[PDB]
């Protein structure tokens, strides 16, 4: 760590001098929360059929897609306290904060 | 073996399986494509699976410079000691910058238009061609920091291209960090929400924690909700841009020839500020053009945004909505009739209850969008919990937080307050008529426009040597 900086890293590694890798990039997420998982480590809730979480059957994502989300694009309610640019500020921001990587 | 294409569940994959009466997918034996995100501990047997954040998770604006070293460099104009970020030089929008192109393998952008030839743009984030209007965004970014490095050049003309690209950086990050915690934040988490997670800046401490939350990674995406049908583009007048003003969104989706081409970033960013958001209602939660159509010209189905959340939730081993009630200290419902109270709505908590058996199992995003808006603000209990926790991470976790001592002198913060949105619209576009503060809440033309004339400019004669 440089005893004296005036500018950030690109990669974010030395803003906190005690842990410099802490909000820096290409690192591990934080967990608030423990991890649930169906072996308790790896493998997620519906990879394997029949396999309940908390003694209730695993819903398909698609179906509470279909079920809760769907719904007909007339119905549409717009905002008249909030811009486009308001939602375009959010993805923008995100984009600031984190990338998960897939393979 | 190869998720694009099969239907498998092998490692990488987990694919979304398709439920009866599909209104979409008849085939049960067809998927909706997943990959698992990389493992931070590769094949481990030992340590609990959790992802990886490819990005800083300051409000440094590394979506304008990277998050890894050799992809900053690349982005910087290394042929003069200006300072400047890379720009296109086979295209301008009226003798404005556009982002330089990328050089990928498998180009997604190329593929929206053979003709055209526009591949994707370059930029900090990876994502920046995801859409035309989070491209104008890039561009607009681009667009301050060459404006920055310009006016601090005349001002300090001894300064070369290392301090002035750093010192311009440095502008825009606070400038990201203002118009988020000012003009932002108050609007999605309400004013209540505002007070308890962020309460006045005291200074920097060390000792919080500025890394992001697995569950923000999903918490976040609360913004699917806001996502509007189609792209819409308007002329100086804000009126309709023919032919094609309002271009549904499966069509807009890495098609970076529609801002080379089709007019540039000036009719998006009109659209942006004179259109209203989609209003996230129980009963109106997500649109077809993600829910079904998403990524729909360049994959080989349509993607489902609420599904691809709640599969990339279950991915990432995170708990279910009461467990996270429970973390931001707010009461579980455990029957229908208690989720229906949570709710305002039994109708929604008897649906959620087929789906789900117990609130205990429903998914992060699908209980916290279900949840009923705070006031004046854009997110229901949880998701104010879990948004204003992170950001005042962020914020209180950062070194280098615009109000920390020894960032900006008391004389460059006193400048830096007077920044916004529509300002910063005024000084890199044609645009002339902008959006009244605040730039978020005003979505009607001619009532929430004004001239950039009315607008105060950022004053850098505090940064002179
Ligand atoms: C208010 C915030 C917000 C807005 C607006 C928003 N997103 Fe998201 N989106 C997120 C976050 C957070 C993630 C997770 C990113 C990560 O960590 O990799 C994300 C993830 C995604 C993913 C990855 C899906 C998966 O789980 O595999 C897709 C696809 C996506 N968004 C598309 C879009 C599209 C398309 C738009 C606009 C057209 C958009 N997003 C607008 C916040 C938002
Ligand atoms: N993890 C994600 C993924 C994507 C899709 C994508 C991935 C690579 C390049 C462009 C677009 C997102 N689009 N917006 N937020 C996103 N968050
Ligand atoms: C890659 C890149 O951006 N090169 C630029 C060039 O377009 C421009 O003529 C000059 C001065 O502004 O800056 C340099
Ligand atoms: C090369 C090319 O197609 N240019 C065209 C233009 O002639 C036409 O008005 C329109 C519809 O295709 O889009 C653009
Ligand atoms: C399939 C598609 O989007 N085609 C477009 C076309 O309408 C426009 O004429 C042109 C400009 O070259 O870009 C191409
Ligand atoms: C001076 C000050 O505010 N110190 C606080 C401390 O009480 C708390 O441990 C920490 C993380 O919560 O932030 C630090
Ligand atoms: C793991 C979990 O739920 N921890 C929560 C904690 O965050 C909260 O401060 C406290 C108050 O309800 O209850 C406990
Ligand atoms: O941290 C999540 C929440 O945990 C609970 C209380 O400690 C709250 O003050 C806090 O917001
Ligand atoms: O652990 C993250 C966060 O959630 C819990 C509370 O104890 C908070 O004060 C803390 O910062
Ligand atoms: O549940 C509410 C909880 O969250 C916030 C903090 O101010 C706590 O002191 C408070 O008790
Ligand atoms: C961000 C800070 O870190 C944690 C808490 O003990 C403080 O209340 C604050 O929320
Ligand atoms: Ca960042
Ligand atoms: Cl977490
Ligand atoms: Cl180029």
């Amino acid at each position: 760590c440089p005893e004296q900086d005036k500018y950030r890293t690109i990669t974010g590694m030395c803003n906190n001098r005690r842990s410099p890798t802490l909000g820096a990039s290409n690192r591990a997420f934080v967990r608030w929360l423990p991890a649930e998982y169906e072996d308790g480590f790896s493998l997620p809730y519906g990879w394997t059929p029949g396999v309940k979480r908390n003694g209730f059957p695993v819903a398909l994502a698609r179906a509470v897609s279909n079920e809760i989300v769907r719904f007909p694009t007339d119905q549409l309610t717009p905002d008249q306290e909030r811009s486009l640019m308001f939602m375009q500020w959010g993805q923008l921001l995100d984009h600031d904060l984190d990338f998960t990587p897939e393979p | 073996v190869n998720c694009e294409t099969s239907c498998v569940q092998q490692p990488p994959c987990f694919p979304l399986k398709i439920p009866p009466n599909d209104p979409r997918i008849k085939n049960q034996a067809d998927c909706i494509p997943f990959f698992r995100s990389c493992p931070a501990c590769p094949g481990s047997n030992i340590t609990i699976r959790n992802q990886i954040n490819a990005l800083t998770s300051f409000v440094d604006a590394s979506m304008v410079y990277g998050s890894e070293e050799p992809l900053a460099r690349n982005l910087r104009n290394m042929s003069n000691q200006l300072g400047l970020l890379a720009v296109n030089q086979r295209f301008q929008d009226n003798g404005r910058a556009l982002l330089p192109f990328d050089n990928l393998h498998d180009d997604p952008c190329l593929l929206t238009n053979r003709s055209a030839r526009i591949p994707c743009f370059l930029a900090g984030d990876t994502r920046s061609s995801e859409m035309p209007e989070l491209t104008s965004m890039h561009t607009l970014l681009l667009r301050e920091h060459n404006r920055l490095a310009t006016e601090l050049k005349s001002l300090n003309p001894r300064w070369d291209g290392e301090r002035l690209y750093q010192e311009a950086r440095k502008i825009v990050g606070a400038m990201v960090q203002i118009i988020t915690y000012r003009d932002y934040l108050p609007l999605v988490l309400g004013p209540t929400a505002m007070r308890k997670y962020l309460p006045t800046y005291r200074s920097y401490n060390d000792s919080v924690d500025p890394r992001i939350a697995n569950v923000f990674t999903n918490a976040f995406r609360y913004g699917h909700t806001l996502i509007q049908p189609f792209m819409f583009r308007l002329d100086n007048r804000y009126q309709p841009m023919e032919p094609n003003p309002r271009v549904p969104l499966s069509r807009v989706f890495f098609a970076s020839w529609r801002v080379v081409l089709e007019g540039g970033i000036d009719p998006i960013l009109r659209g942006l500020m004179a259109t209203p958001a989609k209003l996230n209602r129980q009963n109106q939660i997500a649109v077809d053009e993600i829910r079904e159509r998403l990524f729909e010209q360049v994959m080989r189905i349509g993607l489902d945004l609420p599904a691809l959340n709640m599969q990339r939730s279950r991915d990432h081993g995170l708990p279910g909505y009461n467990a996270w009630r429970r973390f931001c200290g707010l009461p579980q419902p455990e029957t229908v009739g208690q989720l229906g109270t949570v709710l305002r709505n039994l109708k929604l908590a008897r649906k959620l209850m087929e789906q789900y058996g117990t609130p205990n199992n429903i998914d992060i995003w699908m209980g916290g969008v279900s949840e009923p808006l705070k006031r004046k603000g854009r997110v229901g209990p949880l998701l104010a919990c879990i948004i204003g926790t992170q950001f005042r991470k962020l914020r209180d976790g950062d070194r280098f937080w615009w109000e920390n001592e020894g960032v900006f002198s008391m004389q460059q913060r006193q400048a830096l307050a007077q920044i916004s949105l529509p300002r910063i619209i005024c000084d890199n576009t044609g645009i002339t008529t902008v959006s009244k503060n605040n730039i978020f809440m005003s979505n009607s033309y001619p009532r929430d426009f004004v001239n950039c004339s009315t607008l105060p400019a950022l004053n850098l004669a505090s940064w002179r040597e």
